RNA sequence: CCCAUGUCCAGGUUGAAGGUGCGGUAAAACGCACUGGAGGACCGAACCCACGUACGUUGAAAAGUGCGGGGAUGAGGUGUG
RNA sequence: GUAUGAGUAGCGAAAGACAGGUGAGAAUCCUGUCCACCGUAUGACUAAGGUUUCCUGGGGAAGGCUCGUCCGCCCAGGGUUAGUCGGGACCUAAGCCGAGGCCGAUAGGCGUAGGCGAUGGACAACAGGUUGAUAUUCCUGUACCAGUUGUUUUUGUUUGAGCAAUGGAGGGACGCAGUAGGCUAAGGAAUGCAUGCGAUUGGAAGUGCAUGUCCAAGCAAUGAGUCUUGAGUAGAGUUAAAUGCUUUACUCUUUAAGGACAAGUUGUGACGGGGAGCGAAAUAAUAGUAGCGAAGUUCCUGACGUCACACUGCCAAGAAAAGCUUCUAGUGAGAAAACAACUGCCCGUACCGUAAACCGACACAGGUAGUCGAGGAGAGUAUCCUAAGGUGAGCGAGCGAACUCUCGUUAAGGAACUCGGCAAAAUGACCCCGUAACUUCGGGAGAAGGGGUGCUGACUUCGGUCAGCCGCAGUGAAUAGGCCCAAGCGACUGUUUAUCAAAAACACAGGUCUCUGCAAAAUCGUAAGAUGAAGUAUAGGGGCUGACGCCUGCCCGGUGCUGGAA
RNA sequence: UGAAAUUUUAGUACCUGUGAAGAUGCAGGUUACCCGCGACAGGACGGAAAGACCCCAUGGAGCUUUACUGUAGUUUGAUAU
């Protein structure tokens, strides 16, 4: 559920968070833990590449099983896990040949639960099914684009896909962002939402909390000089004296539209709205 | 008051070493030039 | 290199003589050479049983005549100590 | 500014959630105590910073000293690479 | 090059005085006695950096802001000893290089394998002495790690003991805060104990004065205590195998038992060494130096040092790799222990190190990582005075003018000064009582405002309390808030023009708009490639506003954007 | 013990006036033995600095834009692969 802070200082004041009430421990696996770099937005030519990052706690990485490779050996999930590379809960599961692994803990996901993939699996949470073995109308998370590459698209929390049809070879997708898409049918995905509902509400109180979550100050561009953002510059305090306001390039900031208009997918893309 | 030579032999000789010259090319033309000048510190 | 060029001359000082009271004697030596080789060298130039051999290496120290300064050469210096039921090398 | 790896923050104080018990109830909201020990919380050394003032202003100093000053478990200070 | 200013400013924060000595010459050097300064340091370790500044013996040409017989200066000599300390012959992070390769006017850029690379991980020693200068290094004892040869005792010889992988597994392996608790440095130096001595200034041979009031590493045993349920069937899998590892079901046990882990304690080590002090000639012992050597208890306090990230809680969810253990695959006729002996490389090791040796042009009032850092009073590393120990500031003497600076008092008044209460003054610790408007009910608040505080006896059930005494005054000194009323700005903690602006400026949580379906969008870059992300619309980027509350009206004609289409 | 800035040479008075228009130095008149010490700071249009205000230069640099001319990118099309 959500914690809600009561008002001792003026930055836990209107605070709110988590209870973690669906996490069973705070111990992950020792096997599927891997190391973070955290970039900060630099690159390989250590220049600032994107702007407003680095800085805050260190994370380890936590491999996911996205693919479900496997099938015909069922995997009945121990522990829900915070995990802190992403906005939803994770899950332990051993599969019955002793492989463990972690996946992306969906709504309704309790211990002791069991779990399987493939054409006979069956439409409950937690299984991934490829879209050729689901029906219409059943909720999905967990998508992938090409078969093997693994989960793509519906990874995050809240979140929800929905069958609603097919064309032959192609499998008709609504997403969230309301977006309608032909995406192909031997991609596996994963009935259900994806877990914390609950993360879009939570209030952070403390830019101090933003840098935890390693999240630099965004400072505007109205107050910049002009050398350094196509809006600084002005005496007192200044209107955007522009059409068009811009990014610190001259990207338009408000409509203009990015996506490229050669792009080979839109001929998959049925109804977008994002 | 803090200044600008806080001395490190590691880091004198990271930057400024033969080494570093020596292995790029840009650092081939001012060991050259220590050499028409006529330098006893080539570096 | 060979032994015998391995070793240089001994060390004739206050305190090295002090050691040979105590059976332990100082010698000057090539500076890439090795304690083994010292122990080597010294065994098979006076046949007496080397016990122990520890080595310094001396800094090149500043001297200077009139206009022109410059450095002392590099050193390394042994100390040979020796067993008992052992001769006592003579100097 | 950032990456990794380490390290430092005398002492004292206040007393959030949670929990327990006793009331009260048809049962609860609720209340009373105790526990607990949170905080970009408080006072204040080192540490960090530089608000004012005087002095210095061919300075002890190519930006300081003194008298006070602000922060001081964090968005902290600092070291090495 | 030499004048001018001018023999002027300055001689760089602080306490020295005296007697003797050395010497041509003494405020300045040496010895000594008093005195003062530091003491969470002005002390003792030590990384970096410096790189010979260290020690001895001479010197006073220059340097030292004076002098100088002296020095971190000059001259001649010497000085740095490691199987165990730190680093390499061990491991790797960030980052770097990079076979081949990819990309590219050239040059080259990127990057895989594989390497490098500590600030981390792993890794076998410590007590004393000793030099003029080195000390876990040298010396004496006592060990420990890895390895070699030999002797002795065992057992394996190919249905084969043992070694055993780069292969499989485990482990290594980790955050922040918060208290309890144990143990031990440490301290009181309270107590006893040992040694020495009765003070001439009025008193005291006693509950007088002073000083001290110990010892490893290793071996053995023990252990405050702390973690962890563990055994067994049917299995599936562990790129092939496996007695090892992982796990699905199933039974029994779970205050338990078993298995690990432990600071520390005791006995040895130790018939040794240290130690108050006493104190040798033949004297460069021109001694306090060889040398000798007592006792080393009890009680109280008591550590975030350690057990130990052990436990609890929390969210921001907290390196890896190798050593190490096991497994077999493989390999294999030699291996295990006891004893004796032997071997163990390279670099650093001096000295400075809150500084006159580093960085600042200087022997510069600045800055310089970490460890130890005692006592009384005290919460305390604050503060005052002291301990160990270290210093006496590299120009002085006198006279005690104006004036400048740093300080201290002040009649009466009390902000009349002034741009302005600037500066200074006043308050300041602890205990108790008491404490408003307003409020986001948390605060405001240490509000305000008051009172008390010393000493000596009784008294408690240990803090209150009573009585008495003294002073102008009792946190008697030092160290510690001035407060209130109201208004504007910004909500807040924070950041900001290194060197004239600390702010109402920036950020901030929050809000809104917009873009983006994943080879994202955006960005760096010729491109490869990379960030974004090892993320995926509750995510990310960009613009604006800026906590919270009530709100956020009308305008799409214009300029843009989006979509459309004859 | 031992500098520095500055300095055309200097035996370097005052009033009034003159004068590149505000004189230690020219004139007329007046006052004033020579040399110093400590203090002050009215002047030497004192020192420091080729005015930063202003104007000029067919000077420069940064910045803005519905100034000009271009261009990297973005996009559309043709053509080749
Ligand atoms: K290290
Ligand atoms: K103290
Ligand atoms: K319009
Ligand atoms: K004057
Ligand atoms: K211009
Ligand atoms: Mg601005
Ligand atoms: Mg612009
Ligand atoms: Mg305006
Ligand atoms: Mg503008
Ligand atoms: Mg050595
Ligand atoms: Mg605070
Ligand atoms: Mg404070
Ligand atoms: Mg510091
Ligand atoms: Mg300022
Ligand atoms: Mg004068
Ligand atoms: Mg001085
Ligand atoms: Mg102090
Ligand atoms: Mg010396
Ligand atoms: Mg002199
Ligand atoms: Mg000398
Ligand atoms: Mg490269
Ligand atoms: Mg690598
Ligand atoms: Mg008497
Ligand atoms: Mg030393
Ligand atoms: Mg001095
Ligand atoms: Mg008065
Ligand atoms: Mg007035
Ligand atoms: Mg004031
Ligand atoms: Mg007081
Ligand atoms: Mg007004
Ligand atoms: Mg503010
Ligand atoms: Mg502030
Ligand atoms: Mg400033
Ligand atoms: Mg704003
Ligand atoms: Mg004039
Ligand atoms: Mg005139
Ligand atoms: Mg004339
Ligand atoms: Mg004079
Ligand atoms: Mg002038
Ligand atoms: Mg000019």
């Amino acid at each position: 559920a959500i914690k809600k802070y009561k008002p001792t200082t003026n930055g836990r004041r209107n605070m709110t968070s988590s209870d973690f009430a669906e996490i069973t421990t705070s111990t992950p696996e020792k096997s599927l833990l891997q190391p973070l770099k955290n970039n900060a937005g630099r690159n390989n030519n250590g220049r600032i590449t994107v702007r407003h990052q680095g800085g805050g706690h260190k994370r380890q990485y936590r491999v996911i099983d996205f693919k479900r490779n496997k099938d015909n050996v069922a995997a009945v999930v121990k522990t829900i896990e915070y995990d802190p590379n992403r906005s939803a809960n994770i899950a332990l599961v051993h599969y019955e040949d002793g492989v463990k692994a972690y996946i992306l803990a969906p709504k309704g996901l309790e211990v002791g639960m069991r779990l399987v993939s493939g054409p006979e699996a069956d439409i409950k949470v937690g299984n991934a099914l490829p879209l050729e073995n689901i029906p219409v109308g059943t909720v999905i998370h967990n998508i992938e684009m090409k078969p093997g590459k693994g989960g793509q698209l519906i990874r995050s929390a809240g979140t929800s896909a929905q069958v609603l049809g097919k064309e032959g070879k192609y499998v008709l997708i609504r997403l969230n962002s309301g977006e309608v898409r032909m995406i192909l049918a031997t991609c596996r995905a994963t009935i259900g939402s994806v877990g914390n509902e609950q993360h879009e509400l939570i209030n952070i109180g403390k830019a101090g909390r933003s840098r935890w979550m390693r999240k630099r100050p965004t400072v505007r561009g109205s107050v910049m000089n002009p050398n350094d953002h196509p809006h600084g510059g002005g005496e007192g305090k200044t209107p955007i004296g522009r059409k068009a306001p811009v990014s610190p390039w001259g990207q338009p900031a408000i409509g203009y539209k990015t996506r490229n208009k050669k792009a080979k997918s839109d001929k998959l893309i049925v109804r977008r709205r994002t | 008051m803090k200044r600008t030579y806080q001395p490190n032999k590691r880091k004198r000789q990271k930057v400024h070493g033969f080494r570093k010259r020596m292995s790029t090319k840009n650092g081939r033309r001012v060991l050259a030039s220590r050499r028409r000048k006529g330098r006893k510190v080539i570096s | 290199m060979e032994l015998l060029d391995v070793i240089k001359r001994p060390v004739i000082t206050e305190k090295s003589m002090l050691a040979m009271d105590e059976k332990k004697y100082t010698f000057e030596v090539d500076t890439r050479a090795n304690k083994t080789l010292v122990k080597q060298a010294v065994e098979s130039a006076f046949d007496v049983k080397v016990a122990n051999v520890n080595i310094l290496n001396v800094r090149p120290k500043f001297k200077r005549m009139g206009k022109y300064a410059g450095y002392t050469k590099k050193r390394r210096k042994a100390i040979v100590t020796l067993t008992e039921d052992s001769k006592e090398i003579q100097l």
